[PDB]
RNA sequence: UCUCUUACUUUUAACCAGUGAAAUUGACCUGCCCGUGAAGAGGCGGGCAUAACACAGCAAGACGAGAAGACCCUAUGGAGCU
RNA sequence: CCUCCGCAUAAGCCUGCGUCAGAUUAAAACACUGAACUGACAAUUAACAGCCCAAUAUCUACAAUCAACCAACAAGUCAUUAUUACCCUCACUGUCAACCCAACACAGGCAUGCUCAUAAGGAAAGGUUAAAAAAAGUAAAAGGAACUCGGCAAAUCUUACCCC
RNA sequence: GCUAAACCUAGCCCCAAACCCACUCCACCUUACUACCAGACAACCUUAGCCAAACCAUUUACCCAAAUAAAGUAUAGGCGAUAGAAAUUGAAACCUGGCGCAAUAGAUAUAGUACCGCAAGGGAAAGAUGAAAAAUUAUAACCAAGCAUAAUAUAGCAAGGACUAACCCCUAUACCUUCUGCAUAAUGAAUUAACUAGAAAUAACUUUGCAAGGAGAGCCAAAGCUAAGACCCCCGAAACCAGACGAGCUACCUAAGAACAGCUAAAAGAGCACACCCGUCUAUGUAGCAAAAUAGUGGGAAGAUUUAUAGGUAGAGGCGACAAACCUA
């Protein structure tokens, strides 16, 4: 859990159990040639490794081997319309490996567009917007400039 | 989803996240507020989807149906009734599909028509002794309903079918609720078993 | 994205999950102890001369001889009377003007119409 | 001159400014006469999560359940549905008494059990 | 904008205002006393007219007071009326000279004292003119008793003040058993004194004393409310009953 | 001495409409027509009244 | 260039408001009221300079004198400021000694 | 170094392309000689000269430009030191 | 063709020439498209360095300089025991760059290790002509200080005297 | 016709009335925005000075209890500039306003942000269409300095007299200030737009009103009393005092570090000479690479040497191998 105050441990005293955790974390494909059980996370400030440890073999039971991470500074060099510098907010993020020789490969998720629904909202007035440019795209450089209206 | 606007912002016609409003006024501007009549959200009659009657403009005396209403400027626009005329499609060879788009008008220019006889009307927020509140009108003495649109969800209730991922009617709505004094943590501590044997010592708290 | 709405959506009904679970607790500490606000803490005067709430920070060894919370000083000591006072005629400076601004507003609607 | 407005993060100062800054994590041991760190398990959070199994319950609702008004949780809606039936009966049979409360779950102090409310001995 | 209170009324509306207002009534009415003390570095006038040279009428005449500070030595121990006297002298007493700058700080003893009340002997870093008026007292008890709380100038004058007053009004076994004769003949000697009890905790408390006075007073650690539904339960459950 | 041009604007409206809104354009027409009549080739020969 | 280009909106006024038409009622009350309230009672302003016309110096005087005990600080420092000012200005400066 | 300077290379410099300052500026349609004048004239008197316009050098003059003279004096103006 | 530079560490700054799109404008002292940019996206992963020690008494005279002779003065940079207590383990932060202080893309200033010219690292010339004046160099018939306040600059390598 | 011009409204000011605010979760006195360990140290202090007395040495209204009056009276005062009461009298409870401004004005403010300075601190500028921008249309043009459309024509404070014609003909020593005197080669000004400098008493004059009385208590009076009108500038010093901020440059010191190739080494606060520190002389540069540099030539370079890190000494002072040298250009 994140901004909760601890409750401080007393030598010989409990095991410090969450229930509701309040961490989220996202999966996010590499900028670079990973290894092929290199799985690399995005995750809050406040999470350690061996709290990715435990939350990935509690939750999704995902067998994990070692875990390093590192503090990602966001840039803050953007200035606004009135010089005042636009901080990006700073992450974390978390490579971990897979234990038992398992292999990830981060999947697409965009490809392949096909879908032709039926319109009436949008895509009436993209036919409305076709037909009028598959009609009146007539212009003829013979006439010189007289409009192409009269029958006269 | 959450921007906070500034405190002299224009009303342009477009949802204000859209991004011909941020063309049109930026974080970049400052101008004069159009000042306008204080109207309290008891008294306000019209809503959207009620039809109405325009009452001066290029074509008065014309019925329509608003199909927006804009309470930051008293805004209302009919259905197709007070346009003119601008080009979609704008290319630097070719420009047509002349369409005709609407203009607001104010609520002071527009009375609400009662069904029985199809005039224009004022209106009054009589209180209905049944205990709830519609609107009833002064000079005809019917009552004016307020009339059925579909939603901002953008979903239609008698036609929706459940998803993988939506729960059914019959399990939201089962009690399964029993009201103890313990605390959600050691409920679910002794129902999954998970036992601890020793104790807390004391803590100074300053 | 393809759908944006479901991550709100998951965000406030979570936070009324939260926001259930947390009246259930403020009602049974209500009950057992007849206290709110579960982090314990006490009304406090730092340097500044503010009044603050001052939450408990949860240590091991009692106040009296701890070293660090010793060098933190709750009081006035009264140089500051000064201050306060240019503090609250600042604030007081700021209020009259918001409602005379706003006296002027009713007062232009009201010559507009 | 430096930079005043922008955050004192742990990136700045030098070698021994950084690392002893931190970014907010909860510290989980201490450090020993050999420069070793010694993790303590109890310290550790242990995330309890259950088994989802044979749940029927889904992260969205149908549209079709009706709504209904808001009522906030309050302590005498709790007392009156958990305590109030069972003191009510024991006062009809006349062995009610206001002695002895504890057999109600009343509890006079919180030091005795593992969870105590006021203190919140419980993370979260 | 203008203040609706002058600057100089906050303390009283401060003293109305919260915890302050629940003090009991005595206690503020000796804050706000304010009497006059006794003169003590200059000689007072005798008539409040008085007829002066180079013409021949009356005029009226106050007696304006010395501006005397006192250190916090002065507040461990007993002085007199007295403290130090920050003020400017000219140089051979004629106008025409110098202005220099002086200061007249009194002599200090320090000299042992008994108490016949308390029964303890005191180390006291008294000066002269508290011995004076011990002497014009008869006692040191009559002295701390008898001289009103802008006089005694000291904290623990009051302190010794409050202690007497207690031991007065409690009738304490003061001095030990094997002699309550004794302790009647004490008491009956301070007779003409011993306010009543609750109102004897609060002579010469300053303001941040009996502000914490109060509070632990009123500490009162909050009590669950399952106590209190119950008691509206049995309650209405026998209004109920008893219908 | 720290100043730049301003308005950077654009000349080719779009689809805005549909980016997404509750209101959709009222239009007065159609995009061309239906199906074609097509003349006979001698309507200028059959120019009479019948034939 | 300084003229401007467009004529201003016309400003109406209404010469028959509550204001103006009432203007000066009760005023000269205490020659025929029988001398129980002043004309100088009617005037609505500031405390301090209700009835009294004084000079520049004067009115800042009267102005710490009657409410300084209850101003703003920066206020009163102002008015301690002016009021040095316009003795050493007044006492010392300017012709027609 | 000089009698007594000369040749060569580079930078600099002149022409073409691009970007593109600063001190200064009452207005100038801004010549010479003699005399005059607040005592040293392009602007006054008498003579002389005189189609207009750039480009590259020179520093005799514009009592040339940057510093309300640092030398001298005054102030019932300051300050250091003995 | 140049290298009197460069690679790292420390200090300092904080994303500040990586990819895509805009390059119509906007900075390039000129344009290409990119060190004087606009928007979006991704990186820097510890073993390298920080982050440290349970107490009570007690112990600690013979420098360093290859430490072996010799030889010193300014007299020196490093160590434990006895008793009790002590059985869990690898958490957090930094890791990018053509960069820092001088109003700047400034012939200025910047601590240590490494090869003392190189395996690193860079380009004095936007194009034409061979004007005057100016600056930096090369060479010069005969004389060799005759110039100048003064052998000031340059070239050779240079004696003796006086004052302080 | 390019640069350009113009907008009203954000807001702000002065009063009246009324006493004003401060924990959604987490972090914030250690290097603040840091979850977690044993010396507990702690505040109570006449303001001073510029200035006036034409200097200055006592002296010079600022002090926090509502008005008017007594009264500028008794008094104090190098009896002088000036300071200045008291006894006594009484002081009609309620109304949300402006012969206040409108982007060089009004708060500095769109803002205590950018930016400058280590630090205390200083501290700005600005926007303009529209009912509909989900109308990009064609209009709306017309006006300052600066230019283009459209360079010059012998001669002369730029003009006047004129003439058939602009020049050609006759006359004419720019403005303000300070000066006995300025065209003076004395000062100030490139131009345009906005902003930017006479505030008040006793006593007099005029006009009303009343009259031995005048005046809405107090005051004046041998034609006076009440009321009104009219009348007294701006910017500029070196300086003084009080409280804060600074030893990241430099002066000195402290804690623990680092560097000094090669040859001759006489043993050496030794010699030549690298790196390094300093800057004797010359030349370039002077709005430069640089608010102190570059190139050549130089002194030291195993010691009183140089230097990185942290800390300490602060202005009535610190420090100083005394240069009245340094203390953020
Ligand atoms: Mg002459
Ligand atoms: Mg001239
Ligand atoms: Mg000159
Ligand atoms: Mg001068
Ligand atoms: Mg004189
Ligand atoms: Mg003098
Ligand atoms: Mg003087
Ligand atoms: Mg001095
Ligand atoms: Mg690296
Ligand atoms: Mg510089
Ligand atoms: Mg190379
Ligand atoms: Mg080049
Ligand atoms: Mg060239
Ligand atoms: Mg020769
Ligand atoms: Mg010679
Ligand atoms: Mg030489
Ligand atoms: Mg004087
Ligand atoms: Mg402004
Ligand atoms: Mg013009
Ligand atoms: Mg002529
Ligand atoms: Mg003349
Ligand atoms: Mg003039
Ligand atoms: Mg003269
Ligand atoms: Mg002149
Ligand atoms: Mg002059
Ligand atoms: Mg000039
Ligand atoms: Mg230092
Ligand atoms: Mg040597
Ligand atoms: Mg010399
Ligand atoms: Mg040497
Ligand atoms: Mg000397």
């Amino acid at each position: 859990a994140r901004n909760v105050v601890y409750p401080l441990y007393r030598l010989g005293g409990p095991q410090l159990r969450v229930f509701r955790t309040n961490f989220f974390i996202q999966l996010v494909r590499p900028g670079v040639a990973q290894p092929e059980d290199t799985v690399q996370f995005r995750i809050p400030m406040e999470m350690t490794r061996v709290d990715l440890r435990n939350y990935l073999e509690g939750i999704y039971n995902v067998p994990v081997a070692a875990v390093r991470t590192r503090v990602q500074h966001g840039s803050n060099k953007r200035r606004d319309h009135r010089n005042v510098r636009i901080k990006k907010p700073d992450y974390k993020v978390a490579y971990v490996q897979l234990a038992h020789g398992q292999t990830f490969t981060f999947p697409d998720l965009f490809p392949e567009k096909d879908e032709s629904p039926e319109g009436s909202a949008a895509d009436d007035l993209y036919s409305m917007l076709e037909e009028e440019r598959q009609q009146r795209q007539s212009s003829d450089p013979r006439r010189g400039g007289v409009p192409s209206w009269f029958g006269l | 989803s959450k921007v906070t606007l500034p405190p002299h912002y224009r009303y342009g016609m477009s949802p204000p996240g859209s991004v011909a409003d941020k063309r049109k006024n930026p974080p970049w501007i400052r101008r004069r507020p159009v000042v306008v009549e204080p109207i309290s959200d008891e008294d306000w009659y019209l809503f959207c989807g009620d039809t109405v009657e325009i009452l001066e403009g290029k074509d008065a005396g014309k019925q329509g149906k608003v199909v927006q209403v804009i309470r930051q400027r008293n805004w209302v626009v009919v259905g197709g009734l007070n346009t003119h005329y601008r080009y979609i499609g704008k290319t630097m060879d070719y420009r047509g599909t002349m369409i005709p788009s609407e203009a607001p008008l104010l609520h002071r220019q527009v009375k609400l028509v009662d069904p029985m006889d199809r005039k224009p009307t004022e209106i009054e927020w009589r209180f209905t002794e049944a205990g709830e509140r519609v609107r009833v009108s002064t000079r005809s003495g019917r009552i004016i309903p307020k009339p059925e649109f579909p939603r901002a969800d953008g979903i239609v209730p008698e036609t929706w079918i459940d998803g993988p991922k939506d729960t059914s009617v019959e399990d939201a709505l089962e009690r399964t609720y029993v009201p103890c004094l313990k605390t959600l943590q050691e409920e679910v501590m002794e129902a999954m078993g998970i036992k601890e044997t020793r104790k807390y010592k004391k803590v100074y708290w300053y | 994205m393809p759908s944006p709405e479901r991550l709100d959506k998951v965000v406030d009904s979570m936070d009324a999950l939260d926001k259930v679970v947390q009246e259930r607790e403020d009602a049974l500490r209500l009950l057992q102890t007849g206290q709110e606000r579960a982090r314990p803490g006490a009304w406090r005067r730092d340097i500044f001369g503010r009044i603050i709430w001052h939450k408990f920070k949860q240590w091991v060894i009692p106040w009296h001889l701890n070293k660090r919370y010793n060098r933190k000083r709750f009081f006035a000591l009264p140089y500051v009377d000064h201050f306060l006072r240019l503090e609250r005629e600042k604030r007081a400076r700021i209020k009259a003007r918001k409602e005379n601004l706003e006296r002027k507003k009713a007062k232009i609607l009201l010559k507009k119409f | 001159g430096a930079d005043r407005m922008s955050k004192w993060t742990s990136k700045r100062g030098p070698r021994s400014f950084r690392g002893r800054k931190g970014r907010g994590a909860k510290g989980i041991g201490f450090l020993t006469s050999g420069w070793r760190f010694v993790q303590i398990k109890e310290m550790v959070p242990e995330f309890v999560v259950p088994d989802l199994t044979g749940f029927k319950l889904k992260p969205y609702v149908s549209y079709l359940a009706p709504e209904s008004e808001e009522t906030p949780l309050t302590a005498a809606q709790l007392f009156s549905e958990a305590v109030a039936p069972a003191i009510e009966k024991d006062f009809k049979d006349g062995t009610f008494d206001p002695d002895n409360l504890e057999k109600y779950g009343f509890e006079p102090t919180q030091e005795g059990k593992l969870f105590q409310l006021y203190p919140r001995n419980f993370l979260r | 904008p203008l203040h609706k209170y002058p600057v100089w009324l906050w303390k009283r509306l401060q003293l109305r205002e919260g915890i302050c207002s629940r003090l009991p009534g005595h206690y503020l009415r000796s804050l706000e006393e304010e009497r006059t003390p006794t003169p003590v570095h200059y000689r007072p006038h005798g008539a409040k007219f008085k007829i002066n040279p180079k013409n021949g009428q009356r005029e009226r005449v106050e007696d304006v007071p010395i501006p005397i500070y006192f250190p916090p030595e002065s507040q461990r121990g007993l002085w007199g009326g007295e403290g130090w006297i920050l003020g400017q002298i000219y140089a051979n007493n004629d106008k025409l000279s110098k202005r220099l700058k002086k200061v007249w700080k009194p002599q200090l003893f320090e000299r042992e004292f008994y108490s016949e009340i308390l029964d303890k002997k005191f180390t006291v870093t008294v000066t002269m003119r508290t011995l004076d008026l011990i002497d014009e007292a008869y006692g040191l008890d009559f002295y701390i008793l008898k001289a009103s709380g802008e006089d005694l100038c000291s904290k623990f004058g009051m302190d010794l003040k409050r202690g007497m007053l207690l031991r007065l009004a409690r009738q304490d076994p003061q001095l030990h058993p094997e002699d309550p004769e004794r302790r009647a003949a004490i008491y009956d000697k301070y007779k003409e004194f011993a306010i009543p009890e609750e109102e004897a905790e609060w002579v010469g408390l300053t303001l941040e004393e009996a502000i914490e006075k109060q509070r632990l007073l009123e500490e009162k650690d909050p009590v669950p409310l399952f106590k209190i539904y119950v008691a509206e339960l049995i309650q209405q459950l026998q209004q109920q009953a008893l219908s | 001495t720290e100043k730049e041009f301003m308005q950077h604007a654009r000349k080719a409206g779009l689809v805005i409409p549909p980016e997404k809104s509750d209101r959709s354009i009222h239009l007065a027409c159609t995009a061309g027509i239906f199906d074609a009549y097509v003349p006979p080739e001698g309507d200028a020969r059959i120019s009479s009244l019948s034939k | 260039i300084g003229i401007r280009l467009t004529l201003p909106p016309p400003k109406v006024v209404d010469r028959w408001n509550e204001k103006r038409a009432m203007f000066g009622v009760y005023d000269n009350i205490g020659i025929l009221g029988n001398f129980e309230k002043h004309p100088k009672e009617l005037i609505r302003g500031p405390i301090w300079l209700r009835g009294w016309k004084g000079n520049e110096l004067q009115r800042c005087i009267r102005k710490r004198k009657m409410v300084g005990s209850r101003m703003f600080a920066d206020d009163l420092h102002n008015l301690n400021k002016r009021i040095r000012y316009l003795y050493k200005h007044f006492n010392r400066h300017g012709k027609f000694r």
